[PDB]
RNA sequence: CGAAAGGGUCCUGUAAGCAGUAGAGUAGCCUUGUUGUUACGAUCUGCUGAGGGUAAGCCCUCCUUCGCCUAGAUUUC
RNA sequence: UGAGCCCGGGUCGAACGGCCUCUAGUGCAGAUCUUGGUGGUAGUAGCAAAUUUGAUAGAACAAUGUAGAUAAGGGAAGUCGGCGGGAAUCUGCGAGAUUCCCACUGUCCCUAUCUACUAUCUAGCGAAACCACAGCCAAGGGAACGGGCUUGGCAAAAUCAGCGGGGAA
RNA sequence: GAGACCGAUAGCGCACAAGUAGAGUGAUCGAAAGAUGAAAAGCACUUUGAAAAGAGGGUUAAAUAGCACGUGAAAUUGUUGA
């Protein structure tokens, strides 16, 4: 095997590190550099291709999918870094008042048997006219800062997953100086951040996941940490439209979920992020989106995707009804729905 | 012990046989009707003529084994000693050339 | 004492086989696979090499006859005994419950095994005909004492206790009577008039036992007594 | 939350039983029959896209039902 | 100086010592020494002989593969093989019409079948070989002699599972 | 009757069950193993508990002299402490 690969070690953490961020340069305007989500699960597509060049161009191409459920994020945090001749440091971290229940399971390890105590004198702190020490955190980091990340977390409250402990992720912000982006940081405070507004159309990315540790048949083989590079956004699905499956081709109002809902994982009612290829990481596991390091290189990059249908087939078996309204309509009447009816 | 257990069961099987035949008949269904008592209150009774023969048939092929497995050991303890003397004779011999 | 209550007795089920074992199978919690979904191409041979691992000491089975009549084939694993007993008259859970002005769902106390009361059966000789008494009744005694585990009243909290199991022998110890098992279950409900009143709530099903046959082993052995065929020496 | 149900979805292939002169034919009985009749007979026709299973590593329920609750043992400035 | 001698403290209960001589079965680390006692290996290997027959007790499990065989199949290779049976297709029960294969081998592999060999955990019992003292690596160390030593690289308790480095003709 | 002898791994193989126990078909081979206390006065009795075992209590000048018993080294082991 490689060896920039080998020993072969277990990922120390589920989530999933990020290590390197974008470069930061002034001009650009404001943004955050990274997102979450959960891997629900693949469908099949077929797309008009619009390469030139290509054998198949201007021809139906059918591709494999992956689907990330990605609730909307919540913003809980900021934290200025300085820049030593030791690397970067965290100097200091402000938070947010009214952190929810899960960011403070995320906090707790014994939820059940823990009195509700964490950071409750912060929160007094906040109330007591403190603000004070809140302005002056809030200027120690635009004065002495070179960089600043927003604490996001992810809401399984929203996500279908029996799991309860929220997510959370230091998202960097790139794009202006220093106080301006502190200042777009304090107003992102305590407000939902969408993946419409974080990411955006038919665009290439890095994704970062656990890949599975296949377990009971020279070591550990399985459960690696791996971030794989170059994989492109093609859809983004809103949950609330139940048109999100539905493409322009064909008027069919479903949503992205197959009939019978998603194998191991349940069925998705949120904004959902489709993506071309394979994808490392399992179902239920948590997925970290993030901006290329670098500017793209190829037309693949800016080459601008339009869609036809989204393989709605149940996939727990080898289905060909992709909604329940043309099942119900080709198999007729049964005996058992005419004696229920 | 298996063995005890035939040796009861072969002395069942002659007073079954040495009884009369009515009463072969009659006692049968008495220590069936008393098996299924003690059994049913739980004494898992042992008398099986299979089962029986098939547990000694496993106990001499496990004694045949450990046998086996002593000859192997032994042999290599003997192999070591018998090489030690080999080579101290060896080196006593090169020392009478030196 | 585990036991588990299984329809494989029967080549095809039906909704008030279905019912009833699943009462049974209430009857018998907390020492029962109440998960048990019986398949089609299941046998007893899968079914007693599943109680052997898992520690079962009896096993129930219902079976349906081509006529349409229902066997109850009480097992103790995972060699025998098999006792034959056939329906007579049965209700459902559902049935009592509509019927009893006050009917009472089942709760925690399913937490608790119900106590065995048994009445009527012979234990000692009152005639010398021990043909039925000391070969047929001490089993029976002896089968549901061990099917239900056994009571120590000097340690069993009367908190727990919460269930009764009846059964009445319609039979006289001359030998003179109908001969039939009556099987019910009752729910104790303690009320303070220290004086306590107790109260029996039917909890269902009633079960009509008409003791048919008998077997050495799990549905093999020789035919120990058969109530209409008696067979020469 | 975690033990039945309901709905969804996949799998196999049309369950038992009943009704069909349908069934290669066979053996009897009568006034001898262009649905003769009584007995045996693999197998075909309708109930019947039937029947059954479906989480042990498939989804969703508004209480679809019922139950369980602030434990108990040690350690840490 | 030394082999050794004297005293203090504890234990202990019946004999003992200094000097001059005389005498000898008179001084130990070795002898793969003798006898006796006791360790690491080790609560390990394994339940094996020993400890009126014989005999560890519960929980499990029924698998995993291995070797030797078969007038079985398939694939592969080489030849001078391939240009009645089975498998199908087309057409309106049709002599119905059309298409594919069959060989051998003192050759290789796999799958199929037979015989034989194979099994874990916790309790209880419980040895033996071997042991001058211990083992990181690199270069140097005259005598193809390194584990000592010199100069460096460095160097953090303790377990389980894999793994490779050393021990003259 | 004695000894410039040996003093329980010594002295005869045997200070004591010694040609005993034991081995081998047989001729034959052949060990290990002494000491309570002056006197058993050998721990009455109570109390644990299945035992070749303790806690009290008693005998003796002494029981850490208790039929594992005159004194009780080293190897080896445990607890406490540094």
């Amino acid at each position: 095997g490689s060896l920039a690969f080998l020993p072969r070690k277990r990922a120390a953490r589920h989530r999933g590190r990020v290590k390197s961020f974008p470069k930061d340069d002034p001009k650009k305007p404001v943004h955050l550099t990274a997102a979450m989500g959960y891997k629900a699960g693949m469908t099949t597509i077929v797309r008009d291709l619009d390469r030139p060049g290509a054998k198949a161009h201007k021809k139906e191409v059918v591709e494999a999918v992956t689907i990330i459920d990605c609730p909307p994020m919540v913003v809980v945090g900021l934290v200025g870094y300085i820049e030593t001749p030791r690397g970067l440091r965290s100097l200091t971290t402000v938070w947010a008042e009214h952190l929810s229940d899960e960011v403070k399971r995320r906090f707790y390890k014994n939820w059940y048997k823990s009195k509700k105590k964490a950071f409750t004198k912060y929160a007094k702190k906040y109330a007591e006219n403190n603000g004070a020490s809140i302005t002056r955190e809030l200027e120690r980091i635009k004065k002495y800062c070179t960089v600043v990340r927003v604490l996001a977390h992810t809401q399984i409250r929203k996500t279908p997953l029996k799991q309860k402990k929220a997510h959370l992720m230091e998202i960097q912000i790139n794009g202006g100086s220093v106080a301006d982006k502190v200042e777009f940081g304090r107003s992102l405070f305590e407000k939902p951040v969408t993946i419409d507004t974080i990411f955006e159309k038919d665009e290439m990315i890095d994704v970062i996941a656990v890949t599975k540790g296949h377990g009971f048949v020279a070591g550990q083989m399985g459960y690696h940490h791996r971030t794989s590079v170059n994989h492109k956004i093609y859809r983004i699905g809103k949950g609330d439209d139940e048109a999100n499956a539905s493409t322009e081709t064909d008027l069919t109002k479903k949503k992205i979920t197959p009939m019978g809902g998603f194998v191991r994982y349940g069925e998705v009612n949120n904004d959902y992020v489709m993506i071309k290829g394979s994808v490392p990481g399992v179902k239920k596991r948590i997925m970290t989106l993030r901006k290329s390091l670098f500017t793209h290189t190829s037309r693949k990059a800016l080459e601008k995707v339009e869609l036809k249908w989204i393989d709605t087939s149940s996939e727990f078996g080898h289905g060909a009804f992709q909604t329940a309204a043309e099942k119900k309509q080709f198999m007729g009447t049964l005996k058992k729905d005419l004696q229920t009816s | 012990d298996p063995k005890s257990a035939l040796m009861q069961l072969e002395a069942k099987k002659k007073r079954l046989e040495a009884l009369p035949e009515e009463k072969r008949k009659e006692i049968e269904e008495k220590e069936q009707w008393l098996a299924a008592r003690r059994r049913a209150e739980g004494i898992k009774v042992h008398d099986d003529e299979s089962l029986l023969k098939k547990a000694l048939k496993r106990k001499e092929a496990r004694k045949k084994k450990s046998e086996r497995e002593w000859k192997e050991r032994i042999k290599a303890v003997e192999q070591s000693k018998q090489e030690r003397q080999r080579k101290r004779e060896e080196n006593i011999r090169k020392r009478r050339e030196e | 004492p585990k036991s588990m209550v299984i329809r494989i007795g029967a080549g095809e089920v039906g909704t008030s086989v279905s019912q009833l074992c699943t009462d049974v199978r209430k009857v018998m919690e907390p020492g029962t696979a109440s998960r048990l979904k019986e398949r089609k191409a299941n046998r007893l041979r899968d079914y007693v090499t599943m109680c052997g691992p898992l520690g079962v000491t009896h096993l129930l089975l219902f079976s349906r006859s081509t006529s349409g009549n229902v066997n109850l084939r009480l097992v103790v694993a995972p060699r025998g005994p098999t006792f034959h007993f056939r329906v007579e008259k049965y209700s459902l859970t559902k049935d009592v419950r509509r019927a009893q002005r006050h009917p009472k769902g089942g709760g925690k106390e399913y937490m608790t095994p119900p106590l065995l009361v048994m009445n009527n059966f012979t234990d000692p000789k009152s005639d010398a005909h021990s043909k039925v008494p000391r070969h047929l009744e001490s089993l029976t005694t002896t089968a549901f004492q061990s099917l239900f585990p056994p009571i120590n009243p000097q340690t069993t909290p009367l908190k727990s206790i919460r269930r009764v199991l009846l059964l009445n022998r319609e039979l006289s110890p001359e030998n003179d009577g109908k001969f039939v098992v009556n099987f019910r279950h009752y729910l104790i409900t303690t009320k303070p008039v220290e004086r306590r009143a107790v109260k029996l709530v039917e909890l269902g099903p009633r079960m009509r036992l008409r003791m048919t046959k008998v077997e050495e082993g799990l549905c093999s052995g020789k035919v120990l007594w058969h109530e209409y065929v008696s067979k020469s020496k």
